[PDB]
RNA sequence: UUAGGAAUAGUUAAUAAUAAUUUAUAAUUUUGAUUAGAUUGUUUUGUUAAUGCUAUUAGAUGGGUGUGGAAAAAUAAAAAAAAUAAUUAAUAUAUAUCAAUAAUAAAUUAAAUUAAUCUAUUAGUCAGAAAUGGAUGCCAGCCGUUGCGGUAAUUUCUAUGCUUUUAAAUAUUAUACAAUUAUCAUAUUA
């Protein structure tokens, strides 16, 4: 299941989904670190 | 979370109507009524009709008619600036209109000013 | 009841909604049982009959010719020559949506699937003079295995066979 | 209600001879048991009560049965459904 | 299939009857399919259930599907009142993200039940539990001389008037908030103890700042909210550069005591030395014993001032903290409004003769004009039962009762008087001495669950108690004739309901342009 | 019941006493009318008044929360008031939804105990003589519409059985009659209590003539033959719950025979002299009370010549005043409470206690309780509406039973006072003397 | 498969024929059809010396939407469902704890699932004598709706012990002795 932490791009709607699955860039980055150590 | 298999396939991608409910029922005798006396109730028509089975939203040969037959709430124009003012809804208020105005008709709203009735008309042109 | 109910889907059928909202407004008026709570407004109160408009169009004369023509009162005509050209656009664009067939209907109108009629002398039933064209009632009034145990016979030889 | 057609557990369709006609359409009794008692008033005198029963013939043990009803109408054990299903139930011919 | 022992007699097979689920729509207010004529100004009384009230069946509810004009129902929605804790966003962790913003409504609930085993003192509840600090935080700020109680109280008058209406010619907001004060303790100058309600701003001490631009926050730490709100909070312009109130949208209901010159007890009481009147014969035992009835406080005897709150400017939203009573007079233009509307609807709809018979459910073949006739008498019915008719001044109207608890939401329109009272108690009274003399000296068992009134020219003020919190909300659009005859339902199932209140009303021309 | 017009709110606009329904309006103005004091009667439809049945009685709890115990009985008032008004026609099968005939469909409670096909043909002729016998057509013209869903719990108690689970083993079924309460899951539990106490402490204690007072539906005299008591008798002040606890008995199996139903108001009649029923004295007592939230509250005393005490406390003391002369030397009396009189009631004291402290005439013996498990009604009087135990008065309720003997049977239980892990009062240690 | 056995059809084949304007001496059925009744089937069950008798609960579902690879789609304690959510263990659910509503009904049938000391173990046995334990009335008083009495009526069915067990039905005939009551039926001829 993908995550979505509260950190993500909140989106201001109030015709659906209050949360995005827009990243941060740290969030990219440990996301590639743990994609890494999958790949093992 | 996607409504392709609720609703029939041609209400793909179907935004922005009433109630997309009324049009998976209107085979139904009950309804099939209620929608040409809608129609008779929207008026522009001469013979009772019913819009398409894979429509929800009016044709686009119905809804440019019903566009085309609608009084404009400017009655009796005064001055030839809300003539132009007409003129402009005619020409670039049409339905599914394609072309643009220009500056240079902004220019001959802008030169038939005469009351100060006519600058909120022509200030409005100007928003547009 | 049976009557208006078979008249008000030939009149939908063949695409006749003044008939249909009339014959609503006629049977919530006599008291009709069923028909008591559906009452229609009558939007067709100002226009004239359809055969009282193609008597005048074979015989002032701008408002001829767009007698038939529906409006909201909110809605103005076009010059004549202008909307006598839109009048043929509605004709030809008409007649181009009702030749499109629906492709699971085996040619008939939505009336016309799933309305299988015997009487009601089908279903466990005998004659009754207010019942003048009764369908029969449907499978799930009389369920088997509540009338006789398993592996015993029921006297209902021909009841779910339609 | 009971002698009234009824399908069994077998499902086939049973009649009882109680609800013919015959003896559905069957008076209560046939003994003279309608009497008249013409008073019935209950006094609270002091430290007692006393129950008057002005009648021109009376049953066997009426008076002393309707006494020990009254006893426990007193006490709060009746209601106005139990005093007619017993007024209703009428003679019974048997002892025990 | 399902593995069924078999058996040599016959199946049952029951179509046993469920609860209705159109039934718990109706109750909840979340049916969004009753097609209802007949607009009244009878209140409507809906229990809240979990997750089943949202803003979308709160505006169905304010504006029904037979096209409506203008909200004019008092709305009384049993355990509806939410609590919103503050929100701030985290500064550490992965990212930056604002946290915190959440309902306590539906699941927290006010008046928690005291059962337990072992004149008479008994356990109870009567102040909701979650907002008492915000009520303390209020009622201390009106704690101590007597002439800045008063400046105080006249200085914190929502928009200067306070819910009363009083005339008031040639003459500024600031001196007519004191000059409705000074007739308030005129007119309560003669009674020794007595009491008097107005609407009331928040004051300085409930709203607290934080540093991160700017947050003010409650004291309480709590947020009295209602999640089924619809349309925008009333803005109030600070004056002290006129700048926006942080909260003057929630306002409070201050019952002010005036001085001139959690365990209720309960008592059995006895006296010393024809009963079914609608029954026809007589029974040896009533079939109803018993009455319960709700005791309310005393009000004081009474030229008289009106003593009526009156928001005319906003959509009220009456949250109680005790049980009270408000009796809700009608303005002429709501009874106006539906006198017009039904009207014109039974002169649409039927225009059948009609026959007259003798009374509307009369023998004879139910037409629909017999069936319009006999809805409209049945809701004239349910406006006779449920209300009064008093006098005024010369004037006369309808007054609804209505028993509000703590936890509900009363909605009233703007418009609408109501006067306030606080019930006292419960009280229970047998049918067989109320047969014959008043049901005063009918009086079996009492429970008295407030225990309030103490006894230790103008008027001093004593102290001061919130009972209501008020949510005053901007006030929502009255539909024109062709707003009204274009309005459907059924395009507002969904979406377009901010739209509906931002913009003035609805399109004339929406969804069939 | 039949109205009286000119006593209603309305005789002009509504001249039959009455405002019909037609199932049109909303549930809440129906309950504003009930309020009011108007009488409601459904037009067409057994749904409609069902619909408004339902509806009233959750609307009134929501407007009276049950908060307390006052606040309990204050809702049981209410809603006594409230369902009286709301009421059905005598002639229930002229309504559309009563049966129908071709469909086998119909609307009410009936489609829960009984089959479509059974009612629509069979069934609904034998419910139309089943309310004449107690409601006759001439007397009532309408019915309050509790009484009309509590006939149709009774029909089927005298159509099919009413199995007591888990008192009897699955096959034992009784046939309340009309107006006999029988028992719900709240109810069995100070039974099941009893069920197990009597399976150990029968042959410890000898117990063989057992007296049940109050049977009601008799399911405590059926449940003290299922533990081995070989004689046992009921005595209940109801006729016709004494006819049919004797004719279950019958078609209960060859294990039921000595079992005896005889009419009397809380004890047998112990009246001759010269017949000498004394001979009969039983080693065992039981009593189940009935507690109702009318008769907990109003306990007090009422009489000048003959002071007796009224409701829960004044049945107590009836029962604990005439038990030693039924009771042999060395016997027990057993009662069966649900905790109910301490919650319902917690200022006034303890009756069970008042007993044992003040009056010294019983010992107690023994003593258990055990928290309730289920939900549902207490102690329905059966033509009345129905209200189950909220959450908050189920998780206090406790099954209780108490165990006494006599203060002049001390010396035969004296030994049982003297094991460890027991409760001796200071007037049985004074006895033993080693 | 039917204790009392007869007709059936959107029909059979050919075909340059998708989507049959034609051809034919067409097709099923007494070797048992179609229809009507009963009806998921299944060396899984039970029994026996038994190739006998007797049971069954895997499933599927031409008009709800031409979507989708496939309609199986209006509701299932897992089949973990696109970031390692968790992967030590046992309860794995009540506790998704309130709420209209009823045990009518649906299943099921023992043999510990953490530890904080301490109770577990039918009966003073009933060879047959007891049971306010069932069923159960009758009668003329010289004779009127007064409701006194024989009369505290007598007989008839019983549990229990005694899971050494006793009464009711079925298995195991896979054979039914003769002569009769009744039906499915070849006349024995150089
Ligand atoms: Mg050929």
């Amino acid at each position: 299941r993908q995550i979505r932490p509260y950190y993500n791009l909140p989106s201001k709607s109030e015709h659906g989904r209050k949360m995005t699955g827009f990243l941060t860039p740290y969030r990219h980055w440990m996301w590639k670190q743990n994609e890494l150590w999958r790949n093992v | 979370a996607s409504l392709r298999y609720r609703r029939p396939y041609w209400m793909m991608f179907l935004k922005g109507v009433d109630n997309w409910k009324i049009y998976t029922v209107i085979q139904q005798p009950d309804h099939q009524r209620t929608e040409m006396l809608y129609q008779a109730w929207l008026g522009g028509l001469d013979r009772p009709y019913t819009r398409p089975k894979c429509m929800a939203n009016q044709p686009l040969w119905l809804s440019k008619k019903r566009h085309m037959l609608r009084k404009e709430r400017l009655d009796g124009p005064e001055t030839p600036l809300e003539k132009y003012v007409l003129e402009w809804h005619k020409k670039f208020h049409s339905f599914q209109g394609t072309e643009r105005p220009t500056p240079d008709d902004l220019h001959t709203a802008l030169d038939l000013v005469e009351r100060p009735l006519d600058l909120s008309y022509a200030l409005q042109l100007l928003g547009q | 009841p049976t009557m208006v109910k078979f008249y008000h889907d030939c009149l939908v059928r063949n695409n006749r909604p003044r008939e249909a909202s009339s014959l609503m407004r006629l049977a919530a008026e006599r008291g009709v049982h069923g028909y008591e709570d559906k009452w229609e407004a009558d939007v067709y109160k100002g226009r004239p009959l359809d055969s009282e408009v193609m008597n005048e169009s074979e015989g002032q004369a701008s408002s001829l010719a767009f007698a038939s023509l529906m409006l909201r009162g909110d809605q103005r005509p076009l010059p004549e020559n202008l909307q006598a050209l839109l009048e043929e656009e509605t004709t030809r664009n008409i007649e181009a949506e009702r030749s499109v067939p629906v492709p699971f209907s085996a040619g008939l109108h939505a009336t016309e699937i799933n309305s299988v009629f015997r009487p009601r002398v089908y279903r466990q039933l005998w004659y009754k003079w207010q019942h003048i064209a009764n369908r029969y009632r449907p499978t799930a009034a009389l369920k088997r295995r509540q009338l006789a145990p398993r592996d015993s016979p029921t006297g209902i030889p021909g009841f779910y066979r339609i | 209600a009971a002698a009234l057609p009824t399908f069994n557990e077998y499902g086939q369709r049973v009649v009882q001879p109680g609800a013919h006609g015959k003896e559905y359409y069957r008076v209560a009794t046939n003994l003279p048991t309608v009497r008249t008692v013409d008073r019935l008033d209950v006094v609270r005198q002091d430290d007692e009560v006393l129950i008057w029963f002005v009648g021109r013939s009376f049953l066997r043990h009426q008076i002393r049965n309707m006494v020990s009803v009254l006893k426990a109408a007193g006490h709060g054990l009746w209601n106005d459904l139990e005093l007619q299903q017993a007024l209703q139930s009428g003679f019974e011919p048997s002892r025990h | 299939r399902m593995p069924r022992k078999p058996t040599p007699y016959v199946r049952k097979f029951l179509e046993g009857c469920p609860l209705p689920e159109t039934l718990v729509d109706d109750i909840a207010g979340a049916n969004l399919k009753s097609m209802a004529p007949f607009f009244t100004t009878a209140p409507r009384y809906i229990v809240a259930a979990e997750s089943r009230l949202s803003k979308l069946f709160f505006h169905h509810a304010l504006y029904p599907a037979g096209g409506a004009r203008r909200p004019c129902r008092v709305l009384i929605v049993r355990g509806g009142r939410s609590v919103r804790e503050p929100s701030f966003t985290i500064n550490t962790g992965g990212g930056r993200g604002e946290v915190g913003g959440g309902s306590r409504g539906y699941r927290d609930p006010a008046r928690r039940a005291y059962f337990y085993a072992r004149a008479g003192l008994v356990k109870r509840a009567s102040v909701d539990g979650l907002l008492s600090p915000l009520c303390g935080v209020i009622e201390a700020h009106f704690a101590v001389g007597g002439e800045k109680l008063c400046v105080t109280l006249a200085g914190l008058l929502s928009g200067g008037h306070g819910g009363l209406m009083m005339d008031d010619g040639n003459c500024a907001s600031n001196v007519r908030a004191a000059k409705r004060v000074a007739r308030l303790l005129h007119d309560a100058a003669h009674h020794l103890s007595s009491f008097f309600y107005v609407h009331t701003q928040l004051p300085d001490s409930a709203l607290f700042v934080s540093r991160p631009v700017a947050v003010f926050r409650l004291a309480g730490g709590l947020e009295p909210t209602v999640h089924f709100a619809v349309g925008a909070p009333l803005s109030v312009l600070q004056r002290g550069s006129t700048t926006v109130l942080p909260f003057g949208h929630i306002q409070c209901l201050l019952r002010v005591r005036t001085r001139g010159g959690n365990t209720p007890w309960c008592n059995t009481a006895g006296n010393d030395d024809i009963v079914e009147p609608w029954k026809l014969g007589v029974s040896l035992d009533p079939k109803v014993p018993f009455f319960m009835r709700t005791l309310t406080e005393k009000r004081p005897s009474f030229v008289h001032m009106n003593h009526l709150l009156v928001r005319n400017d906003c959509e009220t939203y009456l949250l109680p903290q005790r049980e009270l009573l408000l009796s809700f007079h009608v303005p002429e233009e709501a009874e106006a409004m539906c006198k017009e509307q039904n009207e014109e609807r039974m002169r649409r709809q039927a225009a059948l003769g009609y026959g007259s018979p003798s009374h509307v459910f009369a023998e004879g073949p139910r037409t629909f004009a017999r069936v319009l006739h006999g809805m409209k008498a049945n809701l004239a019915a349910v406006e006779e039962a449920s209300s009064t008719f008093r006098q005024g001044a010369s004037g006369s109207s309808r007054v609804y009762e209505v028993r509000a608890l703590p936890g509900d939401v009363v909605f009233v329109p703007r418009g609408w008087k109501y006067s306030v009272e606080r019930i006292v108690g419960t009280a229970i009274i047998d049918a067989v001495a109320a047969s014959t003399a008043s049901p005063r000296e009918a009086l079996r068992a009492v429970f008295r669950t407030a225990p309030d009134p103490p006894l230790p020219s103008n008027a001093e003020i004593v102290g001061v108690e919130v009972d209501a919190f008020v949510l005053c909300y901007k006030p929502y659009p009255v539909l024109s004739n062709a707003q009204a005859s274009t309005y459907v339902a059924a395009n507002y199932v969904h979406s377009g309901i901010d739209d509906f209140y931002a913009k003035g009303g609805n399109d004339v021309y929406h969804k069939y342009t | 019941i039949t109205l009286r017009p000119d006593a209603t709110v309305d005789p002009e606009r509504y001249p039959l006493g009455y405002v019909p329904l037609d199932g049109s309006e909303s549930v809440d103005s129906v309950w504003s009318l009930v309020k009011s004091g108007a009488f409601v009667a459904p037009l067409s439809k057994i749904e409609t008044i069902h619909r408004a049945h339902v509806g009233i009685r959750y609307l009134t709890q929501s407007e009276y929360p049950a908060l307390s115990s006052i606040d309990v009985v204050g809702l049981q008032t209410r809603l006594k008031e409230l369902c009286s008004r709301l009421l059905i026609r005598r002639d229930f099968w002229v309504l559309d939804d009563y049966n129908d005939p071709e469909l086998n469909s119909s609307f009410g409670i009936q489609n829960m105990y009984f089959d479509n096909f059974k009612w629509s043909q069979v069934l609904w002729r034998r419910f139309q003589q089943y309310v004449e016998e107690y409601f006759p057509v001439a007397e009532h013209t309408h019915l309050t519409y509790d009484e009309y869903l509590q006939l149709l719990r009774s029909f089927s108690h005298f159509e099919q059985g009413a199995k007591l689970l888990p008192l009897l083993p699955k096959r034992y079924r009784i046939h309340p009659p009309f107006g006999v309460p029988a028992l719900s899951r709240i109810d069995m539990e100070p039974l099941l209590l009893y069920s197990q106490w009597l399976k150990n402490f029968r042959g410890p204690l000898k117990l063989d003539a057992a007296l049940v007072i109050r049977s009601g539906c008799g399911a405590a005299v059926f449940a003290t033959k299922l533990n081995g008591v070989p004689i046992v008798r009921g005595v209940d002040p109801n006729p016709r719950a004494v006819m049919s606890c004797r004719k279950d008995a019958q078609r209960m199996g060859r294990r039921f025979d000595s079992i005896s139903f005889r009419v009397g108001e809380m004890f047998p009649d112990k009246d001759d002299g010269n017949g000498v029923p004394n001979s009969r004295k039983y080693d065992i007592i039981v009593f189940y009370p009935d507690q109702g939230c009318y008769n907990l509250f109003f306990t007090n005393a009422i009489g000048e010549y003959a002071p007796v005490l009224t409701g829960f406390a004044g049945t107590l003391e009836h029962f604990f005043e005439e038990a030693g002369d039924y009771l042999s030397d060395s016997g027990v009396i057993v009662l069966c409470c649900t905790n109910v009189y301490s919650i319902l009631k917690p200022t006034e004291p303890h009756p069970i206690e008042y007993e044992i402290k003040v009056n010294r005439r019983w010992v107690l013996l023994d003593y258990y309780d055990m928290p309730v498990r289920g939900k549902g009604t207490l102690s329905h009087t059966p033509t009345d509406h129905h209200y189950r135990i909220p959450m908050e008065m189920r998780k206090c309720m406790r099954s209780e039973l108490w165990v006494l003997h006599k203060m002049t049977s001390i010396a035969h239980f004296a030994h049982i006072h003297n094991i460890p892990g027991a409760q001796p009062p200071s007037c049985v240690v004074s006895h033993w003397r080693n």
